[PDB]
């Protein structure tokens, strides 16, 4: 699960509440992390006034954005062609990292009983 | 350790305190320095008086 | 030097005047990438012409005539330049490497002067305190905000030594005697005082009680 | 019996520092008992203390931790305010050659000797072995505790008021920093160890040196 | 990697693109973590207007920060004596802990694979 | 140690320097992490000026949380009836992250140790 | 070995470190020399905004 | 029985050096216990106890091996608190001309005779040879073992701490040896010098040195 | 029983060179080796070590090579662990004289007289030849082998640990460069040769000089 | 690289900088002069004949 360092983006051309991809600036494409097949970053749509939602992003090409929906619950919207792509949600990544770390200590005590 | 003031000068603003010259000083106010001292001014004595307030010239 | 001159470049040089100094604006990049931007003024009034630098660039200036302020471009805003009523900016001032004839090291710090007592810099730090109080609130009241509530200043004397090229300590302390660290052995030193406010002198010496003698 | 405000008083008339921002009034209360614990050294005349202290059942013994040494051991202290018998000092080295088990020996409601080495300060024996903590009187040369507050009173004789100011000057001018002068706190360490040569009623100082009995 | 807490400092000192060390306001000395031996924190130093560079402390003593220049990729740029020190830049970190969440997960599958 | 997602509130009833619970605005209760027996978020609370503090929410019933002053250091201070509490602590949390990274790789060395 | 520092003097880089003057020293940034001390710049103020893009004049 | 804090007050206060930041807390700790180990040496009246010691089989001992030398060895220590036999020095060459396999004698439950030699510092005999680790009294010049902590108490005379004030200002003056040659710092050190050769009390540097036994 | 490294980390505080750049770490070590050997030489009491030596047969024996002088040779060590016989020193000329063939007689197990003669360091006589090799206890003053590391442990006691640090300090200031001075060398030789001097407990060296036993 | 000249004789080249650097003994001489030959800029060259003399100046 790749990370992003200080990247917003508009969000040019408009999202249906159902959409598979949505177009970041040309300048702001490169910005946002290399990515990759399987790899991954979470972002969090704000959109005008206090609307804000968050999804996946699968994969980028170029200026191009590939996307989904609803990953940490967040409802989907329709999406005027003037929005902000930025920030990481701190809810998925610390819980799946607060669960990883328990996984390896479990994994750990369990390769000390095979061992014992 | 003697510090001696004498010749006394007048007061020069653009300059630190520390680093005024040895005769040089602050809040030269109501003095003349001609002969080499502090010879004090004289009153303004009141000689006429204006007739229109508000007088610029 | 023409090697000075020529790097940083006359063919880009944005020129303005204030006080009788040529306020020079330069912004030329360095080979391998780095980029040095600053304004450097030349007074030729004194015993000796020398540069003040500065690190405010400018697009263009305008030396308004009938009142003396320059009025500077950056950003798409027009700056005035130390203009009354604002707080003091940081300074920077390097001594000049100070090639001790017996290598020493210092143990006596004097920074004299005094902390702002003029009531025109005590002014402008509360109007300071003002627009930072009303930014403060304007962003607490967004719908919330995370970090911002930006700290207010204050004014400081921070003084580097430079034992042979090493920063080893910054002193703070102000019209009392400070101490540098030991165990470090060096003959090329020089002074280096960054403050937001004024500094008389500092003198150094290795023991205090040479510190009496001058 | 004067206390250490007059000291602190005189410390800050000497140095031209009488407001103390300089020489904080702790460092001079530090070097007044400093002061205090040197000229005791110096001359074990200016504070001796009659102090009564219970003994540790056995022929060893220790003198109270607040002692530099003691001289005398005049009288042993008969139970509750009667003065009892008096303690006169012997040898050690013969107590240990005759009766050579004189540890062992059954104790005494009153000890009869003392033996001190003045190698050994903290340890004095005594015969025979106490019992049950006979108290006896102790002559040593006590040293000051502390000099916490201005008010704090100093035991030793006004005598030495002068001694203590010089001293004071003596360590408080040896400073580093531009307010301290070097010469003058030689000068002032000579005329602090002239003073204490010219007590001509305590302990001599100059001519005999820890001869005094 | 330690890490800081709300530690905003401005650099008094003027910081050279080829900088070995910095310093922050006398008051805010303290307030950036004591660090140790072999220990550092990411700093983001945001000048003036948006230009930023991310570098880490390798070590600092009171008011004088050691520091390592153009390590998460930022080019070295020239800073104002009126500065801005604080934040930490997510990508570094994030990465070095989902790197450690996967080694110790690898460690631990080869230790039941030793074991068995 | 849960996490939370876009949550801010204002504490309505003025907190003292010594606090025991808090209560924040009616709505957005829901909004912070429902949480469990022995389970708690660090909460932060940003007061007026640029003084802020930060707390340990035990647990929260409805509308109104345990709390529990005084974690990372910060001073306990008074708050008036207009408050923010929002956002996530990077100390805390994290330096809990890269202690039981640390922790899983030494459990694993230990039981390849064991193993061999 | 005393080593003293007044009437400071601004950047002279046609000079090697050393030999600079006494009281003549590097980087003499944001410093306004006047009175024989490092008396600092004032901060700019936003006066006003211009509205076409890469004004030169 | 003074702690390290208050002698690293005085020497932060004679040199105008108060938060440590030229003399760090620990390098002035490692003078205070390099003085204290001096001062030892200078005049062993400072700093004696009594230390419980066995004895390993045979005629051959060592004192404990932080003791510089020991003096008396006045009290041969009985099983559990008695305290028993007592002991007295003697010459180790005339029990070797006579007797010589003295150190093949019969192990004995208590010593009767110990010797010494200042040359040999760490080694004494023991007549007749030692049995079973019988423990016995020592008093020997303990060295200071170290003050790695501010806090940490220097179980010294409380005058003595003024002397490891002024050596301590010797071995910090010395650093800044360039100002007037070092002689701020040798008039520390005579300072120093005359401070324990003045010392009345405790054994008298000043006269031949080891003329005391 | 001090390490190197508090040494070595001392005459890094004194020189102002922490970082041990001028004044490399292996350059300090050796001054520090030179050091113990010249303190040893200068009060032999500060190393003497008791060393067990075969002994080649015949009356003419070799002292260990790592030794100054043997001082005293306390026990005739008989096999395995028993201390055996002790030996007491004789007159070479005399045994010379009478039996002028000493060395040509029968071998003893057991040597029973010793000559040592100050002129000649390496060689002792022993009287009876010994036999078989048999081993002595010989106390002779130790000189300290080298000190090829920082945390190498110097075996002499910690008391001269202030005369170890002024010698290096004598020995480093004496370089020629800038970074060194004279006087300072000059200044640390006599603090050196004082504290030497005013060690009350060894061996004296002002006073009486190689009248040792 | 520093030659140095004797008497019209080069007897040491020397390259260690910001370091103290030694000639060759054995040859006096009373007409010195230096030549001094790098790529780099160079401060300064000092002599003496001995280091206490170069600690002097």
């Amino acid at each position: 699960v790749q990370f992003a360092n200080n990247a917003a983006s508009r969000l040019v051309g408009p999202l249906a509440p159902s959409g598979t991809s949505l177009t970041v600036t040309p300048g702001d494409g490169a910005l946002f992390p290399t990515l990759g097949a399987g790899d991954w970053f979470m972002a969090t749509l704000i959109r005008s006034d206090g609307a804000r939602e968050i999804v996946k992003v699968t994969s980028r090409t170029v200026d191009a954005m590939s996307i989904t929906r609803a990953q940490e619950g967040s409802s989907a919207l329709s999406f005027n062609p003037n929005d902000r792509i930025e920030a990481r949600l701190t809810a998925g990544e610390l819980g799946d990292f607060r669960d990883g770390i328990a996984s390896a200590q479990s994994a750990a005590s369990a390769a000390q009983g095979t061992a014992d | 350790t003697t510090l001696k003031l004498t010749a006394y000068s007048g007061e020069v603003p653009r300059t630190l305190p520390r680093l005024l010259p040895d005769t040089a000083s602050q809040r030269a106010l109501n003095v003349r320095l001609d002969n080499g001292g502090l010879t004090p001014t004289r009153q303004p004595r009141f000689e006429a008086n204006i007739s229109v307030d508000n007088a610029k010239t | 030097t023409r090697n000075d001159w020529m790097k940083t470049g006359p063919g880009n040089i944005v020129g303005g005047q204030f006080n009788g100094r040529y306020f020079a604006s330069y912004e030329y990049i360095e080979p391998s990438g780095a980029a040095f931007s600053g304004t450097l003024i030349f007074d030729t009034t004194g015993a000796a012409p020398f540069i003040i630098r500065s690190n405010h660039k400018a697009d263009a200036f305008f030396h308004e005539l009938q009142t003396g302020a320059l009025y500077f471009l950056v950003g798409k805003e027009i700056f005035e330049w130390d203009a009354l009523g604002q707080v003091n900016e940081t300074l920077s001032w390097r001594s000049k490497q100070f090639v001790l004839p017996m290598p020493t090291n210092f143990g006596a710090i004097l920074i004299e002067g005094s902390t702002a007592a003029s009531e025109e810099e005590q002014a402008a730090y509360d109007a300071e305190r003002q627009r930072i109080e009303v930014e403060n609130a304007t962003n607490f009241a967004l719908p919330n905000g995370d970090m911002m509530q930006r700290l207010p200043a204050e004014g400081f004397v921070s003084v580097s030594i430079y034992a042979d090229g090493k920063l080893v300590k910054t002193v703070s302390k102000m019209n009392r005697m400070a101490r540098l660290p030991s165990g470090f052995l060096a003959r090329i030193w020089e002074i280096e005082v960054n403050s937001n406010i004024n500094i008389s002198d500092i003198v150094l010496a290795t023991t205090g009680q040479e510190l009496r003698n001058v | 019996a004067f206390p250490a405000s007059v000291v602190l008083s005189r410390a800050a008339t000497l140095l031209q520092d009488e407001d103390h921002e300089r020489w904080t009034v702790d460092e001079l209360l530090e070097w007044l008992t400093d002061g205090t614990r040197e000229i005791v050294v110096r001359k074990p005349s200016a504070y001796m203390k009659t102090t009564t202290a219970a003994l540790v059942a056995g022929s060893k013994q220790a003198l109270p931790e607040d002692a530099i040494q003691l001289i005398d051991v005049p009288r042993n202290l008969k139970t509750d305010g009667s003065p009892g018998r008096a303690v006169t000092a012997t040898d050690r080295r013969l107590l240990d050659t005759e009766n050579p088990d004189w540890h062992s020996m059954k104790p005494a409601g009153q000890i009869r000797h003392y033996t001190y080495d003045s190698n050994v300060p903290t340890v004095f024996y005594t015969y025979p072995p106490a019992a049950a903590g006979v108290q006896v009187e102790l002559v040593c040369a006590w040293r000051h505790p502390a000099l916490t507050t201005q008010n704090d009173v100093v035991q030793m004789g006004a005598e030495f008021v002068s001694a203590l100011v010089s001293w004071c000057l003596y360590r408080a001018s040896s400073k580093d920093s531009e307010f301290a002068n070097g010469a003058v706190a030689a000068a002032h360490y000579s005329a602090f160890s002239d003073a204490l040569g010219a007590q001509a009623t305590g302990t001599p100082t100059t001519q005999a040196a820890a001869a005094a009995a």
